[PDB]
This record gives structure tokens, C-alpha cells and sequence, in this order.
RNA sequence: GUCGCGGCGCGCCGAGGGCCCGACGCCUGGCGGAGAAUCAGGGUUCGACUCCGGAGAGCGGGCCUGCGAGACGGCCCGCACAUCCAAGGACGGCAGCAGGCGCGGAACUUGCCCAAUGCGCGGCGCGCGAGGCAGCGACGGGGAGCGCGCGAGCGAGGCGGGCCCACAGCCCCCGCCGCGCAGCCGAGGGCAAGGUCUGUGCCAGCAGCCGCGGUAAUUCCAGCUCGGCGAGCGUCGCGCGGCGCUGCUGCAGUUGAAACGCCCGUAGUUGGCCCCCCGCCGCCACGAGGAAACGGGAGCGCUCCAGGCAGGCCCGUUGGCCC
């Protein structure tokens, strides 16, 4: 059944924007989704989600900016070296000055930007450009 | 045993992965005819030693500026290129670093600072000379033609006290 | 007997003439030799150049070396 | 496939390389053994040897010719080689059962060219190279 | 000229001596000798004992001359004769050479010895 | 019993201890790490030898002396394989250093000295095949040469010095005398360089690979030219890269190699969401402590360099700092 459930929104929200629908339905949400979702809104290539709570795991409504070009799940959750999330952005991501690899760190999920800003290392929850 | 051991030594010199390129060989030809090169292994130390600066500079560059570090090093290799006279003195930067041929390599010979002084008005004839030590750098005589003079020692490089130009005694064809 | 085999040990090299070597000077090893095929290339370009570059072993190239 | 990428399938990945690993040809002939206690050269670049006799080989179809060649018994190993001697007409220069010195084609054991079944060939006879034989550097 | 300045001079109390670098300037041809150099060298140590100078390593530099040595300088010419490697003095005549054997040849001998 | 803990030996008393998270057994042309090679990153490969720790001194044992050795340039015995010999007896051990032999494709002088670098012995200097120094030495690394000039000029040498050195030497510096001095693979392509003349005629040969040679060969044997490298160039073996052709990054399985015929299933591995607030996890950052050489790197003109930690009219001159 459903092991990784960012992944599997992640890829309809892709899937969306290739036949440019503004609105997704994600059917299965989660607290990990929710921070992913708030991560991309805030670097705009997102728009509002809105989580229609159920007595379920719950279902997330996201309406779309057209701005993402694609976004992934990193699986394992690796362990990074601080010092070496560089190498993560280098593959991962296109272009040093574009594009977020989407950490976790005790401190909380955080951007690799923020990563490098106070040296912190954690599990990557996946990357969106 | 033998501490003839313990003393080590460095590969200087770096060939080609791909051998035989005609327009690389010929640019190399055009090199060895107008510095007076001996054979391409000459070519490659200094091919070498320009990549390894560019690299550190390169490594440099993925520091953040003013990183303890970086100021340390970044200081100290720009400091090393234009007291030997091979990197523009005002840049001082990573980036004019990155810039800099193997023809400036060639500038620092001291057979080459010879045609430029007209002391032997011939990269060749400047050779000749080095290898008869009849040009001597402020009081150092030298028969090795790259001595890669220091920006300073520009001034002292003349022909040497020994007999030749203001001869000390009787050189070469007035001797013989 | 067209095999021949190890009865046909030698054969073209005992059956050659030998042509004898033309005596040359030396070339100027040194940087001059590469000072000189530089003379023969990128400096004078006639040698090379018969208008355009023909290439160092053209024909054409050659007898204008006296070869 | 999922090619097992878990976060705890560690060992699982490291068993599937080492057990595939040896699917390689090239691999296998390094790390089997099988070549070195097999080699006629094992692990030697030439081995001395006596010309057990000079026999030409049928070069493989399309090249026509008899490549001469001397059969030769290695000393270390007393197994019997296959060795070309090399340029022209050098077979002359070797005598039934000389000493001689003998070196893989270049093709780390596999035969070299149309000459069939030769995984070496002849680079000295009686102490004297046999290029410097051929060239008169170096006479018998 | 015989330029022989001397520098790096470090009175040894230990040693009654005053080892010290010594740096000859001179032009073209090489310095007139180890000894006549000597003479100056005296002068400049201030030592004002000819016997107990002495320079230990000279070596003349590619081209210009401007040859680095130590000379031992001593208070005494005792102190010298109590302090001094042996193969200097020996040089120097200071003190004789008692001429050795072969070492092999004190090695057989020494070998004998013990079967003895 | 030992210096001492312990099945470490002995009696006694039970029934354990291990294992698909691979035990046990077997094999290893298995010393281990510091490190090395190759290299974007990740990997791969190799650890004889310098430093460290082990282990052994033909092979097994067993020992006394000693503060410490189960010591082999101690002893004793069993087993080999020896040498001296007057035949009664005696006496071994170069995985020390040279040197011999066997073997292998493969590897140096029965060379000289303790003066440093240490160490042994005792306040008054000897011992050391430790170590140094020379010899051989294309393992290799680095620096210069074979020209240049219209006629300018050496260094390679030689000969005396200076100096070096345990003494020699070599270097370098002086005066004189002055002997520049190249090869090894190729040109059909890959892959740089002849739409030249000879021979030969699927022969001889060439050719890593594709190919050339069958009487007009761009491929052989020669000449001629030309190319590439360079006092080096070719050849063979291997490691790495190439090769994302081992795939963690990062491979494929319809048909090029390849989804087990099908299903249950234990280990194994993977497991929706969900509680903020601590507890153990793992995880991440930050310390502390634990040899250098080595890799990097500061500073520095060995005449230049490969070097070295030196140097200089001096940080308390340096030799940081990281691994």
C-alpha cells in the first residue's frame, strides 16, 4: 500500500501542472505534506492549499501558480553532511542561484539555503525546483 | 635505513590524455618557436602549475569571501603571482586569477626578461647566453634560462660582472 | 606450392636490393630543431603554403624541397 | 525492480554486488584465480623456455599465409607454448630447442590477429632480442 | 677583497670559544685560501690569538662568491686542544695524526682477541 | 597455578554456548594499519620494505640466566640437511652486512668509517656490516645540452689549486686548456605524418582493432621525404580510469542477456495517518582527548628545479594550521 505518501502527492502535483490544471485533490495528507506544501508556498511556486479535514486521514485541495517545473521525494531519508549538502544541490538541483532541496533538522524542516546558514546537517525530505 | 628514502620527490609535468591533436601540436610548435622552449615536456610544467593555481582559486571560490581561510590562502596565492610579475598587481582577485595563460609562465624566464632588455635581442640567442652565464641576475650568476625572475630582480638581471659586455677579463672570441 | 611455409623462411628481405643511404648534415637538435619547424611552418608559411597550406609530405610540397 | 533501497537493506545491496559482480568475463578472468594457475605467463610478463619445434601456422582466412612459429616448453612451469617469432624470415635465427624468451601477444591472453590459437610470441632467442637480431643491432 | 665581515658571533662560555658565520665578498677570481683568509678573520673576532680561529665548512656559491663558514674562536689555545673535533685539528696540525689501522683490521684482531 | 583476572589446569555440579543479522567447516601466490596508485563526485585497487604494532629466526618442542627472552650472532633435545676429522670424536643455523648458489622475467660492492645520527659502557673514549660515506645503479623524479653569431661565446671535458670530506671524492669556485655530442617508434584510418620511386606477388611479411599483400601494396622489404615524442623512445604483464560494461549516486529484464509455471509462507526488508513539548532511541551539530612522516598549506631564491625547514642583521626568527 502507500509507503511514501509526499511522493505520491508530489508526483500528482506534477502530473497537474503538465496538463495545466490550477486545482489538485490530494487524497491521502499528512503533517510532513503539510510542511512541504507551506515550504513551496512561501517560494511561491505554489499557491493556497486548503485542507479539507476528514474524520480520515484527510484530503488536501492545492491550487497551482503554473510555476513548478517538478518536485521529488528523496527515498531512503538520507543522512546529509552539513558540509556536503552542496554536493546534494550540485545533482539534485539545476543551478546553485535556483531551485530548493527541502531538509529536516531538529531545529525543524528547513531549506538548504537556511542549512548552510547556520551549518546545521539532517534527512532530506525530498527537492523542488 | 637510509634516510635516502625519506626524501621525496613530485611529477612536475603532465602529459596530454589525448596525444596526437594537430591544432593543440601546432599551437605547442608556435610556443617552443617564439619562447625558445627545449621539447613539450618544458610546455607541460608550466601547463601544470597554471591549472593548480586556477584550481585553488577555484576552490577559493566555493568559499564564502573573507572565510578564515579564504582570506588566508586568497591572499597569499594572489600575493606569490604578481611578486613573481605573472598576475596584473591592482585585480588581487579570484576571477583575474582564473584569466592567466601559460604565456605569462614564459614572461618570468629569465631568458625571456633578456630579450626584452635587448641583451641578446633573441629568445634563442638569450639560450645561448644563459647556458655560457654571461647574464647574471644583481650579483647571481645564472647558467639555468628559468630562473623566473621576481618582479624586483627585473631591475638587477644584466650581463654578468664575469667577462662579456664591460669585460672583468677576456671573453670567448678576444680570449680564443 | 604456393604454402612455401618454413622452406620460404627469408624471401623478400633476402630477395631486395639494397639502395644505399644519401649522406645529410645533422638537424639542430635542440629548441632550435623546434625553432626550425616552426621556420618550416607558422613562420615564412612558403615551404608549406603553396597559396593555401598543402601539408608537410604533399607532393607539390616536395622537389620544392629539391625532393 | 526496486533494486532493495531501504535505509536498513545495507547488507542486502552489498551480497547482490559481490555475488553479480563475478558475471563480468573480464572480472572473473582478474579475480577467479582460474588465469593465474592456468597462465603459461602466470603472473609473469615473459618466461625462458626451450623450442620444442619451429612449426608455421595457417594464418585464419581471409589472410593467406604460413605465420611461422617455434612450439615452445616453459622452465617454470613445464607446460608447452604456442610462441610467434616475429618480422620476417627471424625464424631462421632460432635453432631447435634455444634458449629463447617469450611475451604474451598484447592481448592479455587471447590471440592476436589471423594467426590461430597463439596467446604469445618469441621477444628473444639465445640472449639476443630478436628485433636486435632482425635490425643487425645486435648479431647471434 | 677579503669582505669577511663575520656575523651570527656567539661567545660560548662552555667551550671558551666564540663560534661564529663568516661571509667573504669577493669578486671574479676565488679567495686566496682557508688560512690567508684566516688572517683577516683574526682581525674582525677581536680575538687578537691567531691559533685558536678556525672556519669548519666553506663552500663557494654558484657564480658570485659570498662563501658562508664557521670559525671557531677560542679564549685558549688549551680550550682549543681540549675542545676540537679531532679530524680538524688533525688538518690544522694542532694536534699529529696518529695514523689508525684498517677498522676491518681492529675488527680481526678484536675477534682473535676473544678466542683468546 | 600465575605478576595477575580468567576453564588458565584440576576435581565437582548442572546443561548449556553458537547460528539464513551466514554460525561451524573449508580455502587464502592472507601480515595489519599509518598509508599508496588512479581519479569530477561517488567509487575502485593495493597494502613485502621507511613509521607503528604484531610474528618468526631450517622445523617442532623444552629451558636456565636475568629487571625483563619460552632469546636461537644463549643452551638442551626430537626431526631434517650439513661441516671438521688423525675415524676415536667434534661442531652447525647470512628471514644482520657484503658475497656465493638454487630459482625466477627480475634486483647492487666478500667497499670504506664511527666524525656526525643515535645507542652501549662509567665524567674524562672507545665499541657498533646500527648509521654515515663512497661504488654499481636509464626503478624512477628534476634541472640543463647538441648551438649561436657574422663570427659573438661557452660547458662537457682535461690539468693544477681553493675548498669539501673520518679521509677521499662529487659539486661549486678559481686560473689555464678548452674535443656540442640523439635517438626510438611510426605516415590507409582510429591517430599526427608522402594521390613519391624500389623489390615482392595471399608468398614473405604487416596488422592491439578494422584491415593490407592474389604482378600498377597510401598497409610488406628497401630508398626518399615527413610526423610524434625526446636522452629518452619502443615492448610485455598488472592496477585505475575509460566503463553509468557492476550501476548507493547510477544499469538493464515485451522483442538485444534476463520476472521464478503458479500460489501459501517463516526469517528478512518495508510498513496510512495520528498525540507538539519527556524518556530512551537512532539522527544532526558542537566540543574534548588521542605521534609524526604523508596529503594539503604559511614562510623561505637549493644559481633554477626536483628539494629542504630552512634562514636572517630576526614573532621570544621561523618551521603556523588542517588532516
Amino acid at each position: 500500500v502507500r509507503i511514501n505518501v509526499l511522493r505520491d502527492a508530489l508526483k500528482s502535483i506534477c502530473n497537474a501542472q503538465r496538463i495545466g490544471k490550477k486545482q489538485v485533490i490530494v487524497r491521502p495528507s499528512s503533517k510532513v505534506i503539510i510542511e512541504f506544501l507551506q515550504l513551496m508556498q512561501k517560494n511561491g511556486y505554489i499557491s493556497d492549499f486548503a485542507v479539507v479535514d476528514n474524520h480520515r486521514s484527510n484530503r488536501i485541495v492545492v491550487n497551482l501558480i503554473g510555476r513548478l517545473n517538478k518536485a521529488g521525494v528523496i527515498s531512503p531519508r538520507f543522512d546529509i553532511p552539513a558540509n556536503d549538502i552542496e554536493k546534494w544541490v550540485v545533482n539534485l538541483l539545476p543551478s546553485r542561484l535556483f531551485g530548493h532541496i527541502i531538509l529536516t533538522t531538529s531545529q525543524g524542516i528547513m531549506d538548504h539555503i537556511e542549512a548552510q546558514h547556520r551549518q546545521i546537517g539532517g534527512k532530506v525530505i525530498g527537492y523542488f525546483y | 635505513p637510509r634516510i635516502s628514502r625519506h626524501r621525496n620527490s613530485s611529477k612536475t609535468y603532465s602529459t596530454p590524455k589525448k596525444p596526437f591533436t594537430k591544432p593543440r601540436l601546432d599551437a605547442e610548435l608556435k610556443l617552443c618557436g617564439e619562447y625558445g622552449l627545449k621539447c613539450k615536456r618544458e610546455i607541460y610544467r608550466a601547463r601544470y602549475m597554471l591549472a593548480k593555481i586556477r584550481r585553488t582559486a577555484r576552490n577559493l571560490l566555493t568559499l564564502d569571501e573573507n572565510d578564515i581561510k579564504r582570506r588566508f590562502e586568497g591572499a597569499a596565492l594572489l600575493r606569490r603571482l604578481h611578486m613573481l610579475g605573472i598576475l596584473d598587481e591592482e585585480k588581487d582577485q579570484l576571477d583575474y586569477v582564473l584569466g592567466l595563460r601559460i604565456e605569462d609562465i614564459f614572461k618570468r624566464r629569465l631568458q625571456s626578461v633578456i630579450v626584452e632588455s635587448k641583451l641578446a635581442k633573441s629568445v634563442h640567442h638569450a639560450r645561448n647566453m644563459i647556458k655560457a652565464r654571461h647574464i647574471s641576475v644583481g650579483g647571481q650568476i645564472v647558467n639555468i634560462p628559468s630562473y623566473m625572475v621576481r618582479i624586483s630582480n627585473t631591475s638587477r638581471v644584466a650581463i654578468a660582472d664575469t667577462s662579456s659586455l664591460a669585460p672583468n677579463g677576456k671573453p670567448g672570441r678576444t680570449k680564443r | 606450392r604456393a604454402h612455401g611455409g618454413l622452406t620460404s623462411a627469408g624471401k623478400v628481405r633476402k630477395c631486395t636490393p639494397k639502395k644505399e643511404k644519401k649522406e645529410k648534415p645533422r638537424p639542430p637538435r635542440g629548441r632550435a630543431y623546434k625553432r626550425l619547424l616552426y621556420n618550416k611552418n607558422f613562420v615564412d608559411d612558403t615551404l608549406i603554403h603553396n597559396g593555401r597550406r598543402l601539408g608537410p609530405n604533399n607532393l607539390l610540397i616536395r622537389q620544392k624541397l629539391g625532393f | 525492480s526496486g533494486k532493495t533501497s531501504g535505509l536498513y537493506t545495507a547488507r542486502k545491496l552489498r551480497t547482490i554486488r559481490r555475488i553479480q559482480r563475478w558475471a563480468d568475463k573480464r572480472y572473473r578472468k582478474a579475480h577467479l584465480g582460474t588465469w593465474l594457475k592456468a597462465n603459461p605467463l602466470e603472473g609473469a610478463c615473459m618466461a625462458r623456455g626451450i623450442v620444442t619445434q619451429k612449426i608455421g601456422i595457417s594464418a585464419k582466412q581471409p589472410n593467406s599465409a604460413v605465420r611461422k612459429a617455434v612450439r615452445v616448453q616453459l622452465t617454470k612451469n613445464s607446460k608447452k607454448i604456442t610462441a610467434f617469432v616475429p618480422r620476417d624470415g627471424s625464424l631462421t635465427y632460432i635453432d631447435n630447442n634455444d634458449e629463447v624468451l617469450v611475451a604474451g601477444f598484447g592481448r592479455a591472453g587471447r590471440a592476436v590477429g589471423d594467426i590461430p590459437g597463439c596467446r604469445f610470441k618469441v621477444i628473444k632467442v639465445a640472449g639476443i632480442g630478436l628485433l636486435a637480431l632482425f635490425l643487425r643491432k645486435r648479431e647471434k | 677583497e677579503i669582505t669577511v665581515k663575520v656575523r651570527k658571533v656567539l661567545n660560548n662560555p662552555l667551550l671558551q670559544r666564540q663560534q661564529c658565520v663568516v661571509d667573504v665578498l669577493h669578486p671574479g677570481c676565488t679567495y686566496e685560501s682557508k688560512e690567508a683568509i684566516k688572517a683577516k678573520v683574526a682581525q674582525q673576532l677581536k680575538v687578537a690569538d691567531q691559533k685558536n680561529i678556525v672556519l669548519y665548512g666553506f663552500k663557494t656559491s654558484f657564480g658570485g662568491g659570498h662563501t658562508v663558514g664557521f670559525c671557531n674562536a677560542y679564549q685558549n689555545m688549551d680550550a682549543l686542544m681540549k675542545y676540537e673535533p679531532g679530524f680538524r685539528k688533525i688538518r690544522c696540525g694542532l694536534i699529529e695524526a696518529p695514523k689508525p689501522v684498517s677498522r676491518k683490521q681492529l675488527k680481526n684482531l678484536k675477534n682473535r682477541r676473544l678466542k683468546k
